[PDB]
């Protein structure tokens, strides 16, 4: 029942797509158009409010509780009768904002017919049915705009977050009690070739800011923050965000990326840690010819300590010297398999050795390996380990898991290493930082090929995601001294951030089991570093050149799976009692979601049991699947023809009769056979089984939680 | 299930089915070579299956099944044209023998046969249904698949072979021909068809097939919704409805759209955790949801794109008024049958003099003799010339010594333009080929109607009666804003503190009147507000505590149990938050209207008013008058937000 | 009375072909030898007329309820 | 809704009371046919004597000649863990033979076939035991048999703290009520399948019975086919008609 009344006035600014309070670049300004904003103003619209500024062509961000009134006045003074369209419920046609054939009475288009100059109030409010009250957070946002054209209403800049929040535990302004910053966020693509004004200029601005020249976030640490994920685009354009460091709390769950599209009603918060300078890395391949790059700048203010722990509280520890060794090889690594099954004609007599006096054989693709010991020659085995190919092979993390990536770049670039999310030492890089401090507090990733670096970090249980999610969250790990060329080059794995289930050494993962992956990269070797490798210098035909025709585009062209690109040498076979995780990407060049139709096979998400699934790029997608059926079918795509026609899967799933293991060849057992000695399923131990761990010879404090208390 | 190759309207707005403008004229063929589906009861052909009023989400799709649990029905399909047709399901783990993919398989002609259909010749094929889609955890009840040709992933989902398998759950069932419902769930597949990029494809196009059609981009590729173009009918629910509905979209995998109602909050089922407000859609799953109507009108239904609104979808749903269930025809004298037209009667009684409970042994409905009642065509168009909406017909027959004489069954019919006679009333929801009727005399007998049907030239036609057709059916219609309701005028929300009279008659040496009983149907001493003095000065103020739309009134009047007196004309007095005591002011011009009271003795007035009366403190000040003052006054407001 | 080979409301339903799912509508085990498929209970039952459910015969073999209270 | 159901005194055969020669009891067993009775192998090992007694409704009182059936020696299993539980079934050596009488009902034997065919339709069954599993205080003296649906199998690995394998699953309601430890150790959760009668379960303490209302522990003996079937046939012809009927093999169960 509390009144929230607003004075917003939209006017016409001449805003400059760069912040440039110097005039000493405005005679050579880059940049000089007008922008129809919304802007807030005080009682009987008087001064203009000064505005934040982040808010550069954004509105006012209103802000409101459940069962209260939004008396909000409005005065346009652009050009056309604009209005204000909201996400309420209680707001009838009368006082709507929306500007169309209603077929109703021609008296509610008043809250449209808002002159150039005349004021209106627009009578709103809000019913109780807007209030989660559970496991979503406190606030629910809202998008407002003008129902008129949305070309223009919203490249202009007639674009205004509004909030509808909890009573109780929310502020005058929109900030939590517990939580002391309010952060809004707006990622926005102002088209102004189709806009009021038709002039050629198509320019990715996110909120009016060219190059990263957007203002940045900065708050100290010893606090609570809480964010507001909005951002609309132009239409289906989306925004591949991510929190580096930092790990947010989207929906009550620690999660560090969002990615989806026409501003998703979401708010998040989380807990500030240490002092440094992290980033906001908005990587979009589709929209990077303009510029859109943001950090975190985290200082120190001493108000309040919690009781977070650092180890693990009396129980869990396994201090082990295992440090992942990577060295950044160029053995010979092809798009299609050692020896390909399925005959990938089209790369193998073509590019992958001398056939067709092409490129050659002696390639210089890096790949990111583990090796065993102090070696940077071979890992556990000579080759690779077949079922990752180029992709990164299997990393568990955990309490103390001696995160020490010794890595020795040996290659023709200066190489690094960045799991995604993860926090580090002041010491030690492994993030692409700009931090440049002092001695002390140095970091610098670039690793010279020769020159040996190791990022010491321990791994503790201030690392791990919640309780109700699956155990290992999958992360995929990538360069950082590039961003969209290394990834091409096969400098991608996945690393496993997972839960408090740390039993040995290793971390023996309870009531699960193997991991089958899938991943579906499209590059190409323009976009890879090592293009001097392939028609230039790797070269044996210079009278004819391979460029400028369709032929050799679509042969670098190519999505590839455990790092072949045809077909994989494994299939999707599994049998009953098996509780593994399916992880699935599909990182590339693109901005939008990917899906992928499965014909006759489901599997289990969300407490239900969905067919299809779609994937989410920069992050990894992980779900714990069963795989129970009996037969063989196709998994297909439904799109045009380079992905629809060749992205299927041929395998057969049987299980006679449990695990089918009496008669086949598999690595399971059910057992349900002759056990007349030692089998499968047989855990007799002489002093103790298991139970929960193994701290002691039989574990006396008893304090076992999943996270601090 | 059948396949006939039928040319098929994408652009079907020129039908004017809820368009406005009349320019539209279509530079190609607004027809396209396509195939259409077909229900069938039997194996053979000669017998479909009626579309009825639920079958509305279709356009160029055909039938929808509904096999759940412990219940199958057969797909017979024989192909008609020149090329073998295919169909294929998804969903379940279902085997090659009853799949339909073409790849790789094992039995010869039995996995792949329903891929190669001969023509003229019929086929064994029959699905199974499974448990898999019903939707776990306490909240949803009903997840739809989706089906469709299988000869090409591309080539056959524009070329109109598409279908929703639509599973619930088992456990409620409805007696709807034994198919589980008992709610009002939807169903809508937005997806564009293209003419050029199908198997039917003439070699060249309707216009131009240089630079992909140089009239538009994709002229055959339109956005067609719902198998139309700006049509998506039966969106008329009622307030505060938590119907579900199922959002199914597999062939658009590159058009993601935000689905946003004007003035509706979402509500999650199944965790019952989650607001949301909005809800997208992602290409491959089936996404469903219920609505929760909160406010009536005309609200847009849009999914804020710019592509696929203007030239996609734009229809509005309309939301009517729940407890309309006022006098229309019976109780007034203004609304009657007067513009009734059929061709055959039913005896030699009066047409119109059809009153329940009227003294004289003729009261029915007839003007010539019967002579033989018969299954022929005794159509009795029921024509309004305007938009009706009916949910519930009475039937009362008739008596005078001891015969019951009550119809036994009669069909409903109905059309929307008088050239066609689209009778199809019959086959609604729970209706198939029947239809209730009267049991006895002195029993009433209603016939309450499930499917908001919406038409203007209803026509209905009786059979045979008790040896004497006679009927009397009633009339009983709804609004069409769907805020009209009675404020409790005359039910009794409405107090006397509110509505208060003016003076009361009080004899010397003898009793008292009590004229503040101004409610529609009254007993006791007076039935309304009679006051002493008999001039134009008297009032009836009415307090409305907010402001409201009043559009239609209605006054009888009272009497004495000797005379009966009325009132011939009054004045609306209308004011706002604070007092002012002046006449409503006349729209068509600047001054102030002259309303007219109760014309005859009985006789109800009903008027309807487009502008409104915002206000509170509404006064009636009785001009002119019949022998005494007297009238039963009873409007129907709104609620203004 | 309509022919044979139609079965139903208006004989339109073909003649089972094989079980698999539900029993085959028999109280014992379902297994389909390529479109013919019966059913038969082992020692301590019999059958009926039809085949429809396994007559008890034996007093307690050694799966029976006990319905005398 | 049903509750803690007493048995009944007619269909209710399978529950072979193992006690001690004192008046003091431990567990029961399962009646099947003449020669094995299906047990926990904790109701001997780590415990006492064994003393069989089959068709005794009541431990306190007695209904006549109706409980005899004595044991001589009992041996102990392969796949038994002694910490923890898995695969804990045991069987008890009989010593004199008992005919088919009103309380005694034999049963046909399980089979591998019907472990897809039962844990999919019927999602319930009954847990029969005089109540030795949890011998704290709701020692009922009537033999006690309550009702409990089954529960998918991805609920039941974080039921109790000790990781479980597919022998053992749910066979209880949700967190709710006391729907473990209930009945006797070695108790037949027997499920009537179609017109016959094939137990399916055996109760067992894990970490013994404490606050145990999330769900319950229950072999499953259609994969015990293979431990049924080498100890029958490969004992030989009863020498002495059930001594030992074979008492005399190996301790991992031969």
């Amino acid at each position: 029942a509390q009144l929230r009344q607003f004075y917003v006035a939209a006017q016409g600014i001449s805003w400059s797509y760069r912040p440039e309070p110097t005039n000493s670049s405005l005679n050579l300004s880059v940049t000089s158009f007008k922008k129809i904003v919304y802007r807030e103003y005080e009682p009987y619209f008087k001064k203009e409010k000064p505005q934040s500024t982040i808010s550069g062509l954004l509105g006012p961000t209103l802000y409101a509780e459940v069962g209260d009134i939004i008396k909000v006045h409005f005065k346009n003074k652009a050009d056309k009768p604009l209005s204000i369209h909201p996400q309420g419920i209680r707001y009838s046609k009368l006082s709507e904002g929306a500007s169309y054939l209603d077929h109703t009475f021609p008296a509610e288009k008043m809250d449209d017919a808002v002159a150039p100059g005349r004021e209106y109030t627009y009578e709103w409010s809000i019913s109780e049915d807007s209030g989660p009250t559970h496991d979503d957070p406190p606030c629910l946002t809202h998008i407002y705009y003008s129902h008129e054209n949305l070309i223009e209403d919203f490249n202009s800049g007639l674009i205004g977050p509004l909030l509808i929040c909890k009573k109780g535990t929310l502020t005058e302004g929109g900030t939590q009690k517990t939580f002391d910053k309010q952060i809004v966020l707006l990622f926005a693509v102002f088209d102004e070739s189709k806009s009021w004004s038709q002039s050629s200029s198509l320019m990715y601005t996110v909120n009016g800011y060219v190059n990263g020249t957007m203002p940045d976030i900065t708050v100290c640490a010893h606090d609570h923050i809480s964010w507001h994920l909005l951002g609309m685009s132009s239409g289906p354009e989306l925004f591949s965000i991510h929190f580096n460091g930092q790990v947010l709390e989207q929906n009550h769950h620690k999660v560090s990326a969002i990615t989806l599209v026409s501003a998703t009603s979401t708010t998040a918060n989380m807990t500030v840690g240490p002092e440094g300078k992290w980033i906001i890395s908005s990587l979009t391949p589709k929209h990077l010819q303009a510029g859109m790059q943001a950090y975190i700048d985290i200082k120190n203010c001493p108000k309040k300590t919690r009781n977070l722990k650092k180890i693990t509280r009396e129980q869990r520890r396994h201090m082990k010297r295992w440090e992942y060794f990577i060295a950044a090889e160029e053995v010979i690594w092809d798009y299609a398999p050692v020896i390909p099954a399925n005959m990938d004609k089209k790369y193998r007599s073509q590019h992958l050795d001398n056939f067709s006096n092409q490129i050659g054989k002696h390639y210089k693709k890096v790949m990111y390996t583990q090796y065993e010991d102090e070696s940077f020659t071979k890992h556990t085995v000579n080759p690779n380990m077949k079922e990752d190919g180029i992709l990164g092979p299997i990393i568990r993390a955990q309490v103390r898991d001696t995160l020490k990536i010794v890595f020795k770049n040996m290659a023709s670039r200066p190489y690094s290493i960045y799991p995604h999310g993860v926090t580090f030492s002041p010491y030690e890089d492994e993030v692409n930082s700009s931090f440049t401090s002092g001695r002390n507090n140095t970091m610098i990733r670039a690793v010279q090929p020769g020159e040996t670096y190791t990022y010491k970090w321990n791994i503790l249980e201030f690392d791990e995601p919640t309780e109700n999610d699956a155990q290992c969250l999958t992360r995929p790990y990538y360069s950082d001294v590039d961003i969209m060329r290394d990834i091409a080059s096969g400098l991608i794995g996945l690393l496993l951030i997972c839960k408090s289930r740390s039993l040995d050494r290793r971390g023996i993962q309870r009531a699960a089991d193997i991991e089958q992956q899938a991943v579906f990269a499209v590059f190409d070797e323009n976009k890879s570093w090592y293009l001097e490798d392939n028609i230039n210098k790797f070269c044996e035909n210079p009278d004819e050149v391979k460029r400028d025709d369709p032929k050799f585009y679509e042969s670098n062209i190519m999505s590839t799976i455990n790092g072949y690109v045809p077909e994989s040498i494994t299939t999707l076979g599994f049998c009953f009692d098996d509780t593994v995780q399916w992880h699935f990407c599909s990182v590339g060049t693109q901005n939008e979601i990917l899906t992928i139709h499965f014909t006759g096979h489901s599997f289990i998400y969300g407490k239900r049991h969905e067919d299809t699934l779609t994937l989410f790029p920069m992050r990894g997608e992980s779900v714990t699947v069963t795989m129970d059926n009996v037969g063989t079918w196709m998994l297909t795509s439904m799109n045009s023809s380079p992905r629809s026609k060749k992205l299927r899967l041929k395998f057969r799933d049987v299980k006679c009769i449990p695990d089918d293991d009496e008669d086949s060849y598999e690595i399971f057992e059910p057992p349900e056979s002759t056990v007349m000695a030692t089998r499968k399923m047989h855990d007799r131990l002489e002093p103790e089984d298991e139970e929960s761990d193994a701290d002691y010879d039989y574990q006396n404090r008893l304090a076992a939680a999943l996270g601090i208390r | 299930i059948a396949a006939e190759e039928i040319s098929w309207d994408y652009s079907e707005f020129v039908q004017r089915e809820t368009d406005i403008e009349d320019s539209d004229d279509i530079p190609e063929d607004t027809t396209y070579k396509k195939v259409v589906f077909r229900k069938y009861l039997d194996s053979t052909f000669t017998k479909r299956d009626p579309r009825g009023e639920y079958e509305e989400h279709l356009g160029i799709l055909g039938p929808i099944i509904r096999a759940e649990v412990d219940d199958v029905i057969q797909v017979r399909f024989k192909n008609l044209a020149s090329r073998p047709y295919s169909l294929h399901a998804h969903g379940l783990s279902y085997e090659k023998s009853s799949e339909g993919k073409t790849y790789e398989d094992d039995s010869p002609e039995w996995f792949k046969e329903d891929n190669a259909v001969q023509p003229n010749s019929s086929y064994t094929y029959v699905w199974h249904a499974t448990e898999r889609s019903g939707p776990e955890s306490p909240g949803s009840a009903c997840r739809a698949w989706a089906y469709y040709s299988a000869v090409n992933p591309e080539k056959d989902i524009h070329s109109g072979l598409i279908g929703p398998l639509l599973i619930c759950q088992k456990g409620i069932l409805h007696k709807d021909s034994n198919m589980p419902m008992d709610m009002r769930e939807f169903v809508l597949l937005f997806m564009t068809f293209d003419e050029k990029k199908s198997w039917y494809y003439e070699k060249k196009s309707r216009s131009s097939w240089r630079l992909t059609s140089s009239e538009m981009k994709k002229s055959h590729e339109f956005h067609a919704i719902n198998g139309m173009i700006y049509s998506l009918p039966g969106l008329k629910m009622y307030e505060q409805e938590w119907v579900r509905l199922h959002l199914l979209n597999i062939g658009g995998s590159q058009d993601i759209h935000v689905v946003h109602f004007h003035g509706q909050t979402l509500l999650e089922n199944g965790n019952k955790q989650h607001q949301l407000g909005v809800w997208p859609l992602l290409p491959g799953s089936f996404k469903t949801l219920e609505m929760k109507a909160s406010k009536p009108g005309w609200w847009l239904l849009n999914t804020e794109v710019g592509e696929n609104q203007r030239a996609g979808m734009q229809t509005p749903f309309l939301i009517m008024d729940r407890d309309c269930r006022m006098p229309m025809g019976l109780s007034t004298g203004i609304i009657s049958d007067s513009q009734i037209k059929a061709s055959e009667f039913l005896g030699y009684w009066e047409p119109r003099l059809a009153r329940l409970n009227n003294g004289g042994s003729y009261n029915a409905w007839s003007v010539e003799k019967l002579a033989a009642e018969f299954a022929s065509k005794p159509w009795i168009q029921v024509d309004m010339q305007k938009e009706v909406i009916i949910t519930g017909i009475q039937t009362q027959g008739a008596k005078h010594y001891l015969k019951s004489c009550y119809t036994t069954e009669f069909y409903v019919a109905y059309s929307s333009n008088q050239i066609n006679w689209q009778i199809f009333k019959g086959n609604s929801t729970r209706n198939v080929m029947y239809f209730n009727g009267n049991s006895d005399a002195s029993t009433i007998k209603e016939n309450q109607f499930d499917p908001p049907i919406v038409a203007r030239y209803i026509r209905i036609s009786p059979t045979r009666a008790y040896n004497r057709p006679t009927l009397r059916l009633e009339l009983q219609g709804c609004e069409v804003n769907g805020c009209s309701t009675p404020l409790g005028m005359e039910n009794g929300k409405i107090e006397n503190k509110q509505i208060t009279a003016s003076s009361f008659k009080k004899s010397w040496w003898g009793d008292y009147w009590e004229p503040f009983r101004a409610r529609l149907n009254a007993q006791g001493r007076v039935n309304a507000w009679q006051a002493k003095a008999n001039n134009n000065k008297q009032w009836l103020e009415i307090d409305l505590l907010k402001i409201k739309k009043i559009t239609a009134i209605i006054t009888q009047g009272c009497k004495s149990l000797s005379s009966e007196m009325y009132v011939k004309s009054y004045t609306i007095h209308y004011s706002e938050q604070g007092v002012e005591w002046k006449p409503y002011r006349l729209k068509s011009s600047m001054v102030d209207k002259i309303f007219e009271g109760n014309t005859n003795t009985k006789g109800h007035v009903k008027n309807f008013f487009n502008p409104p009366i915002i206000s509170r403190f509404i006064r009636v000040i009785p001009k002119t008058w019949n022998q005494s003052i007297a009238l039963r006054l009873e409007l129907f407001g709104c609620d203004i937000y | 009375t309509c022919l044979e080979g139609f079965e139903g409301k208006n004989c339109e339903l073909f003649t089972r072909k094989l079980c698999s799912l539900d029993n085959g509508d028999c109280d014992q085990f379902c297994h389909e030898e390529q479109n013919s498929v019966v059913c038969s209970c082992a020692r301590g039952y019999t059958l009926a007329d039809n085949g429809k459910a396994c007559i008890p015969t034996g007093p307690y073999p050694c799966g029976k309820q006990t319905l005398e209270r | 809704i049903v509750g803690g159901q007493e048995c009944k005194d007619g269909e209710c055969p399978w529950q072979a009371l193992l006690i001690n020669e004192e008046n003091e009891g431990f567990c029961g067993g399962t009646i099947l046919s003449e020669f094995y009775i299906l047990t926990a192998a904790h109701c001997l090992y780590q415990a006492k004597r064994f003393k069989v007694r089959v068709g005794d409704r009541n431990t306190e009182q007695e209904e006549g000649g109706e409980a005899v059936h004595e044991v001589e020696v009992v041996i102990k299993h392969n796949r038994f863990t002694k910490e923890t539980y898995d695969f804990d079934i045991a069987v008890l050596r009989l010593k004199t033979p008992i005919t088919f009488r009103m309380n005694v009902a034999p049963a046909c034997l399980p089979e591998r076939d019907w472990a897809e065919s039962t844990l999919m339709t019927q999602k319930t069954g009954i847990v029969s035991g005089f109540g030795r599993t949890h011998e704290k205080g709701r020692q009922s003296t009537r033999l006690k048999m309550l009702e409990v649906p089954y529960v998918d199998r991805n609920s039941c690995k974080l039921s109790s703290s000790f990781i479980i394998t597919q022998n053992m699953f749910c066979a209880g309601y949700d967190t709710k009520q006391e729907d473990a430890c209930q009945g006797d150790a070695g108790g037949p959760h027997v499920t009537r399948f179609k017109d016959t009668y094939f137990v399916t379960g055996i109760v067992s303490w894990g970490e013994g019975c404490a606050r145990k209302g999330k769900y319950g522990i229950y072999t499953k003996v259609t994969a015990f086919l293979k431990w049924i079937d080498r100890s029958m046939k490969t004992r030989g012809l009863p020498k002495a008609k059930s001594h030992a009927p074979e008492v005399i093999t190996s301790s991992p169960l031969k």
